C-alpha cells in the first residue's frame, strides 16, 4: 500500500529481524559417552562368571580389556580441545 | 628375593610411560565437511568458467576490503594452470566433471536439489553458499509503464507468502533426501572365541 | 528503549534490527550481550520517492552500482565495522556421594533382619 | 550495464553456478603409535 | 564379609579425583605477552593527554578501512570517560 | 610400621600426578626457532 499509490526506489538492503540475547557442574563429562555400554560392562561380568565351571586365560582376557575402558574414562576429559546455549529460533521457544 | 628384582620396578615406570604414550593418541579429535571456511582448505572447485561467477568473483574475490575469507581462498583453488581440470566450453562440462573427481562447487541450492535429489546418489551434497547481493531479477526495458503494476504483484506474493507456495509447488524442500564409541566388541568376542580355543582342547586332551 | 533493560532485566529475547543491536554491541563497556544471524534477501528495503520522478530508474542504478561496486557495504563499515567492541567443580561433593548411601543404609537394615533371625 | 539501458523489477534470489551430473572406533591409537611394541612385550616376557 | 559391599567407593571416585587433578593441570595452556593486542585485557591503562601519539593515533584507532583492529581497541581502551579514562596529562 | 607408608602411596599418589602435564609438554608445541643468531649455528 506504499505501492498502491506511491513508489520506493530499489534495495538498499535486504529483510531481516534480530533477536537481543544479553550475557549439572560434573554430570557433564559422562556425557560424551553412550551411557549403555557401561551396562554393556555389567552383563560381562556374568559372562565371565560361567567360567567357574585355564584361569589365566581369563585374567589376561581382562588385563587386555578393561585397559581400554580405562583409556575411555581417560579420553573425555579433553572436551574442549577441537549467555547463550542453543542458537535456533524453535530450540528457544522451549 | 634380590635376583628378581632388575625388569620390575622397571616396568613400574616403563608402562606408565607407555600408558602416557598411548593415551595421548587422539585428543585433538559432493559432501566432505560441514562449513564453507572448512572447504577453503580443500580441494578445489568445480564452477562454470568464463560465468558470471567465474567473472564476478575475480571481481570482487580480488578486491581485498571486500574479500571475507573465502573468495580469494575460491580464487586461488578454481584458477589452477589458468582454469585447467576446471574446464567449461559447454556449461554441462564443468556441471557434469567432479562426482568422482571430487571437486565441488554448486549453484543457488534450488537448481541443485533440483538436480541433486533427482538422482540416486545423496552423497552429492555440497552444503549452501551463494551470493548475498548478486542473483536473478526481473527484465523489462525503460519507458514501457508497467513496473509498479507488476512489482505490486512481485512483493504482494510474498506478503502473501504465496510466492514460498508457487515455489514448493514444483520444488518441494523435503524430497527423498530430507537433509568412536564400538570398539570393545571389534575384539570383544574374539575372547569367546580363544575361550573356544583353550578350554575346549583342553576337554579333548583330556578326553584323549 | 524500554527493550533495551526489559532484556537486560528479564529473560526477554527481543524482535527488532539487527543493526541497532549492533551499535547497541557497539557502545556497551562490557561484552555482554548475544545476538543470531537472519538471511532473507528475497524482500528488500528501498527508498521511497515522489510518484512520478524523472530520473528514479537513474536513482536507482547508483543505488545498484554502488552495492555491485559494494562501497555501499563499506558504508555500512563506516559507522558498523564488522568487529566491533563487543567479540561475542569444586562444589560436586555432594553427587557422586549420595547415591551409595542408599546402600550404606540398606547394610544395617539386611544385618538386623537376619541377625535376629 | 543491462539496467542502464532496459529497466528491471526487483530480484528475487541469489546465484552460484557449479557441479550437477550423477554421473573404525579405537584405532586412533594406533596412527601416531608403531603397532609393534607390542610384540616387543610379547617377546620381553620370555 | 562385607569386603565386598562397600569397597566401590576408594575404587571409583578416586579416579574421577584422579581425573580432576589432571585435567585442570592440563587445561593451563614483569612482561606477559610481547603484544599491544594481548595485552588489551589489561585494565588502568595510563596515557597522555595533548600528544602526538594521544592525536594521530585517534586517527588511527578510527577510519575502519584500517583492518589492524588492534589500533582501533587500544583507541576505544581509552576513549571512553571522554578519552580520560585513566589518564595523565604529561608523562 | 604405619606411618612411613603415609610417604609410601603419597608418592604413589604425587609423582603420578606429577607425571602428567608432561604429556603436553610432549604434545602441543615446518619452523620452530625464529631468531637471526640461532638459525647461524
Amino acid at each position: 500500500e506504499r505501492e498502491s499509490v506511491v513508489d520506493f526506489s530499489k534495495r538498499y538492503m535486504d529483510y531481516s529481524v534480530g533477536i537481543l540475547i544479553k550475557k549439572i557442574s560434573i554430570f557433564s563429562l559422562f556425557a560424551p559417552f553412550d551411557f549403555a555400554v557401561w551396562a554393556c560392562i555389567a552383563a560381562a561380568i556374568p559372562v565371565v562368571g560361567v567360567l567357574i565351571f585355564a584361569m589365566r586365560i581369563v585374567m589376561g582376557s581382562w588385563w587386555l580389556f578393561t585397559l581400554i575402558v580405562c583409556s575411555s574414562y581417560t579420553a573425555n576429559l579433553a572436551a574442549f580441545l577441537t549467555p547463550v546455549r542453543t542458537f535456533q529460533d524453535l530450540s528457544k521457544q522451549l | 628375593a634380590m635376583r628378581i628384582v632388575m625388569g620390575s620396578w622397571w616396568l613400574f615406570t616403563l608402562i606408565v610411560c607407555s600408558s602416557y604414550t598411548a593415551n595421548l593418541a587422539a585428543f585433538l579429535t559432493p559432501v566432505r565437511t560441514f562449513q564453507d571456511l572448512s572447504k577453503q582448505l580443500e580441494m578445489s572447485y568445480g564452477t562454470v568458467r568464463d560465468s558470471a561467477v567465474y567473472e564476478y568473483f575475480r571481481a570482487k574475490g580480488t578486491n581485498p576490503l571486500e574479500q571475507d575469507s573465502t573468495f580469494a581462498e575460491l580464487w586461488r583453488t578454481i584458477s589452477k594452470n589458468g582454469g585447467a581440470d576446471n574446464c567449461v566450453s559447454n556449461p554441462s562440462e564443468g556441471i557434469r566433471k567432479a562426482k568422482k573427481g571430487n571437486y565441488a562447487f554448486l549453484w543457488d541450492v534450488a537448481v541443485v536439489e533440483y538436480a541433486a535429489l533427482t538422482d540416486d546418489d545423496c552423497s552429492v551434497t555440497v552444503i549452501g553458499n551463494s551470493i548475498s547481493s548478486k542473483g536473478y531479477g526481473i527484465a523489462l526495458q525503460h519507458g514501457s509503464p508497467y513496473r509498479d503494476l507488476f512489482s505490486q504483484r512481485i512483493l504482494e506474493l510474498q506478503d502473501t507468502g504465496d510466492l514460498d507456495v508457487l515455489k514448493q509447488k514444483w520444488w518441494p524442500h523435503t524430497g527423498r533426501c530430507d537433509l568412536s564409541f564400538a570398539g570393545v566388541f571389534c575384539i570383544l568376542a574374539i575372547g569367546l572365541l580363544l575361550a573356544c580355543l583353550v578350554a575346549a582342547l583342553e576337554l579333548w586332551w583330556n578326553s584323549n
